[PDB]
């Protein structure tokens, strides 16, 4: 129903482009780096990881919010 | 071989221990419970070749080579639509960690021996 007062929409969500290939850096050598966090609760062992913010880190589910 | 690869690829399909795509792929690989993985090469990788390379060659990592990202697509039943015949359009898996509890049969062991030799 158009009324005169505007209109809400729901939040789209922003897609990112192979967002997996950049925490795994891949140099020359024959090595591994983990550019961000890890995970270190006993739910998730190794598999899912935190949040780059510019003041905090979040988990993915286990809600391990670390701020600096 | 390749129907030794299909063979492997129904029985994960119908016993549920499989893992496409590549981000529950790197889950998996990155959990350690992985026995076979695969990879269609020669596709437009810019920098995922060197990726999924450094990823699986880690230890106990195995791989098999494909031409392209529609046959091994086929194989998974990715996307399984209007199956009388072709069918209607089915988009292609990049990498699959596949877990394997029955294992019986002729194609696993000689598949195993190419993996070995």
């Amino acid at each position: 129903k158009s009324y005169t007062t505007p209109k809400k929409n729901k939040h789209k969500r922003k897609k990112v482009k192979l967002a997996v290939l950049k925490y795994y850096k891949v140099d020359e050598n024959g090595k591994i780096s983990r550019l961000r966090r890890e995970c270190p609760s006993d739910e998730c062992g190794a598999g899912v990881f935190m949040a780059s913010h510019f003041d905090r880190h979040y988990c993915g589910k286990c809600c391990l919010t670390y701020c600096f | 071989v390749n129907t030794a690869l299909q063979e492997v690829l129904k029985t994960a399909l119908i016993h549920d221990g499989l893992a496409r795509g590549i981000r529950e792929a790197a889950k998996a690989l990155d959990k350690r419970q992985a026995h076979l993985c695969v990879l269609a090469s020669n596709c437009d990788e810019p920098m995922y070749v060197k990726l999924v390379e450094a990823l699986c060659a880690e230890h106990q990592i195995n791989l098999i080579k494909v031409d392209d990202n529609k046959k091994l697509g086929e194989w998974v039943g990715l996307c399984k639509i209007d199956r009388e015949g072709k069918p209607r359009k089915v988009v292609g898996c990049s990498c699959v960690v596949v877990k394997d509890y029955g294992k019986e049969s002729q194609a696993k062991d000689v598949i195993e021996e190419y993996f070995k030799c």
